[PDB]
């Protein structure tokens, strides 16, 4: 078996250079990130003959048929960016974005950085946890759940650890996609991967879809009114017939994560689709005294150093920089040579960030 | 010679079957391109530069762990079959590409700075120099160094001078090249920095004068940009996401922070900020003791007589200076400045240069 | 040009000690017209003090002779500065070797500076000892005693030791009773021993239950345990001991001889075992007391390790085989012709039921390492061709030109015996030996020709053990053997493939690379099984004594490796014991703050190299994973007044809050002034006049 694969390049190579090759580029022409077919003359019926380059673009015509799995022959048949007739049931959806979308079934995350965001969370009971748990309340209620929610607050900072968080009590499955990816103005690239995340959430109740940077994608952009490209204008037509239109809502539940709602289509801001508002707010010395004991676990501290005081001494601060007095207390310690980070070591932590800071 | 012909000429010479055909059957040609699925089916889809984009097969050569889509691969011209695998450093990440080896700029060159050597060396070389220490206290070292200053002094003897003792390769990228005002070239060209330091991770990533994506503003002019607005965004999951004991660092050094993202701020990620600070007389004399060794002085005329007269001049100009004090001897047709050429050298130099005058006669 | 061609051709090293000599004889160096050219510019220099620039010009054109010439009058202490500084490397080359002229022209007046520069480098046996008599203060005679015990080389065995170290009356000697325990590792051993227990960590180790899997708990416990005494196992549960037979039983006693180390007695504690029934139980007893007595040679208050010597020669099976074993790494520095006596005809007939030859060719190398003896190296030869008595398989036969790798370290011209057992059978290893016999010739390393030496072996296997001595004192070299260690992991046979891991791993302390640890992908599964077990225990050697920091790209490697099946546990376990061995917490050092190895500690390595048969094909003797006790220096650093009697000190701390005699620390820098000759670790200070204070 060890010298089998060796020889198998003067027998078995010598048919797949022709059928992997000279099949395809016949005519002047599975995974597909490209098609074209060149002067072909079939038959109406599965004929195709359609070049997916700008360049000389082909249509069919006589009637309408549906080939979801082979259309004709496979390999260059394909669709890539415009729309053309029959061609739609075998769209090129292979892609190697998997690194993008991450979906984690019931999250452990409960507090971290997020203490003291119970006030946030109160606002995600009702248009969250309520739908999730017990959505035969809203029979005898009458109302009904907002169709997203949207998150709003500093940039890079409460939109993340607080999306994971109310996931855990409702114990649905939290899918995010990151909208980086999704800034293309590619055609066909926005709106593809809405259209799963709907397919996926109807296979299971109680699930969370939720859109990191929601401004990367948005409901229209330059590119898309000014361009000649689909890109975000059919995605949003996704969000109108799958959630609002079609699919449920307390098994089908979307969030959304802005900087700002000024950057959305007002179609979408309207009620109906994106209704609650979450913006984050400071939270308390009862919320900072949370955090710092968590972190204080992970990181060498003192047996008597006393939270309850210095963190008193600091305003109301976000929860990045909450984070950033526990790093900065290691770093006076490191100045002082000592293996643990005692009462003065967080003093200096804190000036730092209240002379460069002031929040 | 010798070896090479008594050993590794005869284990070529002597046994001749495999992987001489290997590049025969599939094809002669070469064309480089870049994969973009690969499967367990042996097909796959190569583009070249010059998007000649087909359907193929593939032959067995690698393993299939080993070949992952977008990087550069061994192809064929013509029938732009898969005839290996190539390095993936052919691929074009960013416009400008600079990788500097053995820096010139140390601590010692560099004078009276220990006041700042001390800020970033804990933020850069003591986690790379000692990764052991923020180990214990369980906290996570700094990434990011925010600088202040003017390029050649401050935003540049900082960053190579790190960079020799730590023995790490000089990684520079230009802040202007991270936006080549095209959409979806930033998230790009970032993420391809990280993947250069990535891998055995011998180098720091070094950063200077940003004059612009350091400030969106609110729209695409008055100097900012629409681009720069999700590229500063997914330079965060960059630093986030890049995880290690401090062996590559990103320095970025501009003018004003208060432009910059709260986002990509994100305290905690960059606890370093080094604003620049007028250095006092003792700086002059680490300068003044590089340059003496060489030009040879009177007796006369020590390291405390040139640094009696100091204006507003950190670490850049008292080479300049010396400058004139040597050209002026070349008048007087002299190697050796000797003490009637340094008073008559220094009046030339403190004197006619800056017209504005800072002055207590407000009284 | 003329000295550069002349270096290329000659039969001895750098430098000559007669000054009035034109070199005619023989090969030539000085022509008749040079002469007048090396007094040419001594006069200039001399009284304008200029010996900074002067000795620069020395170093372009190496001329030895030139050097005892400069010195006559005026500043002899400004003169030492600026050697310091520039003798050693001026150009891009590297020649060391002008150091040994000025030992004539010092010889009756050195200087304070000068006799620290005289004992590093080169160090000859008469240089070495030349600090001694120009200093007669016996304050400072105490911290250079501290730095002999590192040093060993030149005076090690009987004529110090066991003679001076009872103590001596005179001016150049100095040495009292307790410099001889307090130095080595003796008394403070002891001491050291008892602050491990209250800072033991949590231990992996037990006793399992078969003797089958008992192994692989073996090596947790004493190499875990090293150092920190534990009567639980030992003591009360014997069934990870008992139940285990032959080469289990010999691994058994071994892991708890390493567990007793470092004790004021190593031989009572193990009585227990030492004399039952048969010789399996008989067999890991003396190989644990000679790991036990790793460190000590004459003993404390009596010579212990002089009544061990008649163990050696046994008629038992299993005893002989773990006594040659034991013994020959505690007696070590201890040169004695009882000693050579008994081993020259086991390691002649090379007996398996009886003798245990196996280890007695690496027993002559880990002893007498470090000598000058001609007829160790003259019966292995005559051995080597005949093939003397019942001596027939080539592997032993090997086994001896293995072992011949060492003993002809430091004796010069003598050499020449491991020159014709390479022309007389053939072997791959001793294919490369003959051109690293050399640089015993020119007495060290670095010269032009031997770097384009190893230049024509690469451009096999033994001709990388040169190269990373280069690349330890100079960076040019070093930056090209990396280059090269890239291409030579692909050979034929596995010897050059398992020395790349090893070479990097023991300096791994001092300067950790992460470039070797991603070349061992290819290492961990190449073909063959032995290679994937072997790696694991590669692995480990490269990690012990830190853990995680800059070894977390080596720990990526090692959880490509978690468990398999039963007897797959020890293969895995062989790099978890490594990084726990010392408690997680220890050094590797086989160098100090002279410029110089210690051979001793070289000789382990090589030792190493040449066993480790175990973890490789054709398995011997379970003993065998026991062997790295041999190159292990303890971990210390003492806090001595200015009298050098133990006492507490404030000072600068080491790697443990509070430095005392034997704590655990190394790897400190040290800014203070000390008395002669500063060195880091171990160190005695002091204070100047002006105020009175032990820091």
């Amino acid at each position: 078996l060890k010298q089998t694969e060796n020889d198998l390049k003067d027998i078995e190579a010598r048919i797949k250079e022709k059928a992997g090759v000279k099949e395809s580029d016949t005519g002047l022409a599975h995974p597909l990130q490209v098609a074209r077919c060149t002067k072909i003359i079939k038959g109406e019926d599965a004929k195709y003959v359609i070049n997916l380059k700008q360049i000389a673009k082909f249509v069919v015509g006589l009637g309408e048929r549906v080939s979801p799995t082979d259309i004709e022959e496979g390999m260059r048949v394909g669709v890539d960016r415009s729309k053309y007739n029959i061609e739609l049931p075998l769209p090129p959806r292979i892609d190697p974005s998997v690194t993008m979308m991450t979906v984690e079934e019931k999250p452990d995350v409960t507090y971290s950085d997020v203490g003291g965001c119970k006030d946030q969370i109160e606002k995600l009971r009702e248009v969250v946890e309520l739908p999730l748990l017990s959505p035969e309340r809203f029979a005898t209620l009458g109302i009904d759940p907002p169709k997203g929610i949207l998150l709003y607050g500093p940039p890079g900072t409460g939109k993340t650890l607080c999306a994971r968080a109310v996931a855990n009590r409702t114990d649905a499955t939290f899918i995010r996609v990151i909208g980086s990816e999704l800034v293309q103005k590619y055609v066909g690239e926005g709106a593809r991967m809405v259209r799963e995340l709907f397919e996926m959430a109807r296979t299971k109740k109680a699930c969370i879809i939720f859109f990191d940077e929601i401004d990367a994608v948005g409901g229209a952009r330059f590119d898309d009114g000014a361009g000649g490209d689909n890109e975000v204008q059919r995605t949003m037509l996704e969000l109108i017939t799958q959630l609002d239109g079609f699919d449920p809502r307390g098994n089908i539940k979307v969030m959304f994560a802005t900087n700002r709602p000024n950057t959305l289509d007002p179609a979408l801001l309207r009620p109906g689709r994106i209704d609650r508002k979450v913006e984050f707010s400071l939270p308390d010395l009862e919320g900072r005294a949370n955090i710092f004991r968590i972190h204080s676990k992970s990181m060498s501290v003192e047996r008597g150093i006393r939270w309850e005081l210095i963190s008193r001494l600091c305003p109301n601060s976000t929860g990045a920089e909450l984070r950033s007095v526990c790093t900065e207390a290691g770093m006076f310690a490191i100045r002082a040579r000592r293996k643990v980070a005692t009462e003065k070591d967080f003093l200096k932590a804190v000036d730092k960030v209240i002379s460069g800071y002031k929040k | 010679f010798v070896s090479n012909s008594e050993i590794l000429k005869p284990f070529e010479k002597k046994q001749e079957e495999e992987k001489k055909q290997l590049e025969e059957i599939r094809g002669n040609p070469l064309s480089i391109g870049t994969l973009e699925e690969i499967i367990d089916d042996d097909h796959a889809i190569v583009t070249s530069p010059t998007m000649p984009d087909y359907y193929v097969s593939i032959l067995s050569f690698v393993d299939k762990e080993l070949l992952e889509p977008g990087c550069s691969v061994l192809l064929h011209h013509k029938t732009m079959s898969i005839v290996g695998v190539l390095q993936d450093d052919a691929d074009p990440m960013v416009s400008v590409m600079k990788m500097d080896k053995s820096p010139t700029e140390s601590y010692s060159d560099i004078g009276g700075l220990e006041s700042q050597i001390q800020e970033i060396k804990e933020s850069v070389e003591l986690p790379l120099t000692h990764p052991e220490l923020y180990e214990e206290m369980g906290i996570k070292p700094p990434k990011g160094v925010i600088l202040y200053g003017a390029p050649g002094t401050g935003k540049t003897l900082l960053a190579k001078a790190v960079a020799n003792q730590t023995s790490a390769t000089f990684l520079r990228i230009v802040g202007s090249e991270l936006i080549q005002k095209y959409l979806g070239d930033g998230p790009r060209l970032c993420r391809q920095i990280f993947k250069v330091a990535g891998e055995n991770a011998p180098s720091i990533v070094f950063i200077d004068e940003i004059d612009a994506i350091g400030t969106k503003r609110y729209d695409s002019n008055s100097g900012g940009e629409r681009e720069i607005q999700r590229t500063m965004l997914e330079l965060l999951n960059q630093l986030d996401g890049f995880d290690d004991r401090g062996d590559v660092k990103v320095i970025m050094a501009t003018n004003k922070i208060e432009t910059l993202d709260p986002a990509l701020i994100r305290p905690g990620r960059i606890d370093r900020k080094i604003l620049f600070e007028n250095p006092d007389l003792s700086t002059k004399k680490k300068i003044l003791g590089i340059h003496t060794s060489k030009m040879n002085l009177s007796e006369d005329v020590n390291l405390e007589t040139l640094v009696t007269t100091k204006d507003d001049l950190s670490g850049a100009d008292i080479q300049a200076m010396c400058t004139e004090a040597g050209l002026l001897a070349l008048r007087e047709r002299r190697m050796q400045v000797t003490a009637e050429d340094f008073k008559q050298a220094k009046e030339r130099v403190m004197k006619n240069k800056v017209e504005e005058n800072l002055e207590g006669l407000y009284l | 040009d003329q000295v550069e061609k002349d270096a290329e051709d000659e039969t001895s090293s750098d430098g000559s000690k007669s000054d009035g000599s034109a070199a005619t004889s023989g090969f030539e160096f000085s022509k008749e017209d040079t002469l007048r050219l090396c007094l040419d510019i001594v006069p200039y220099f001399l009284k304008h003090n200029g010996e900074e620039d002067a000795v620069d010009l020395l170093l372009e054109i190496e001329s030895i002779d030139k050097l005892p010439q400069f010195v006559d009058e005026n500043t002899f202490q400004r003169v030492c500065q600026y050697m310091v500084a520039c003798v050693p490397l001026l150009p891009p080359p590297e020649d060391v070797a002008f150091l040994k002229t000025a030992y004539s022209i010092y010889l009756s007046q050195n200087e304070l500076t000068d006799a620290i520069a005289l004992a590093v480098r080169l160090g000859e046996e008469d240089m070495i000892r030349s600090v001694f008599d120009a200093t007669s203060d016996p304050v400072m005679h105490k911290q250079l005693a501290y730095i002999l015990a590192a040093q060993k080389t030149s005076f090690e065995y009987e004529g110090v030791q066991d003679i001076i170290g009872n103590g001596k009356l005179s001016e150049h000697f100095l040495y009292l009773a307790k410099e001889l325990n307090l130095t080595g590792p003796k008394v403070p051993e002891d001491i050291y021993k008892s602050h491990l227990d209250n800072s033991k960590s949590v231990f992996s180790s037990a006793g399992l239950d078969s003797a089958q899997q008992n192994l692989a708990s073996s090596f947790v416990n004493g190499f875990l345990n090293l150092g920190y005494c534990n009567d639980k196992l030992i003591v009360d549960n014997d069934n990870w001991v008992y139940k285990t037979k032959g080469d289990g039983m010999t691994s058994a006693v071994a892991s708890i001889g390493s567990i007793y180390q470092w004790n004021l007695d190593g031989l009572q504690q193990l009585d227990k075992y030492l004399y039952v029934d048969e010789p399996e139980v008989k067999a890991g007893a003396l190989l644990g007391i000679g790991i036990s007595a790793s460190g000590v040679h004459d003993g404390e208050v009596e010579p212990a390790l002089l009544l061990l010597q008649d163990y050696v020669t046994n008629p038992d099976t299993k005893i002989s085989s773990a006594a040659i074993l034991g013994l020959g790494i505690a007696f070590a520095g201890s040169k004695n012709d009882e000693v050579l006596g008994l081993l020259l005809p086991i390691a002649a007939s090379t007996d398996l039921p009886i003798e245990t030859a196996a280890m007695a060719s690496l027993a002559l190398a880990h002893v007498f390492v470090g000598t000058c003896n001609g007829d160790i190296t003259t019966s292995i030869m005559d051995n080597f061709l005949e093939r003397t008595a019942i001596e027939l398989k080539t592997d032993w036969v090997r086994f001896l030109a293995l072992a011949l790798g060492i003993l002809y370290m430091g004796q010069g011209e003598q050499v020449d015996d491991v020159l014709e057992t390479i022309s007389a059978i053939e072997h791959p290893m001793t294919s490369a030996i003959e051109v690293l016999v050399g640089s015993c010739a020119y007495t060290g390393t670095g010269d032009v020709l031997l770097i384009q030496d190893l230049l024509h072996r690469l451009t096999l296997a033994y001709a990388v053990l040169g190269i990373a001595l280069i690349a330890l004192g100079e960076d040019i070299g070093k930056e090209m053997s990396l280059r090269h260690f890239g291409h030579l992991m692909h050979y034929g046979n596995e010897h050059i493939r398992r020395m790349v891991p090893l070479a990097m791993g023991i300096v791994s302390v001092s300067d950790p690379q992460m470039k070797v640890f991603d070349t061992l992908t290819r290492f961990s599964h190449d073909a063959d099984l032995e290679v994937s077990m072997n790696s694991i225990f590669a692995m480990g050697l490269c990690g012990a004594g830190t853990n995680n920091a800059r070894l977390a790209q080596l720990l990526r490697q090692l959880a490509s490796y978690y468990s398999r099946e039963q007897d797959a546990l020890f293969i895995t376990r062989l790099a978890q014991g490594l990084l726990h061995l010392g408690k997680g917490t220890m050094t590797m050092d086989v160098f100090n703050d002279a410029h110089v190895l210690n051979k001793v500690t070289l000789a382990s390595i090589l030792t190493t190299a040449v066993g480790l048969v175990s973890p490789s094909f054709m398995l011997k003797h379970h003993q065998l994973f026991y062997m790295l006790n041999a190159g292990i220096r303890p971990k210390f650093i003492l806090a001595l007044n200015d009298e050098g009697e133990p006492i507490k000190v404030n000072v600068r701390v080491g790697q443990p809050v509070l430095l005392n005699h034997g704590e655990r620390a190394e790897l400190e820098t040290d800014e203070y002034i000390s008395y002669t000759s500063h060195i880091e670790g171990v160190v005695i200070l002091k204070k100047n006049p002006d105020y009175r204070e032990e820091e």
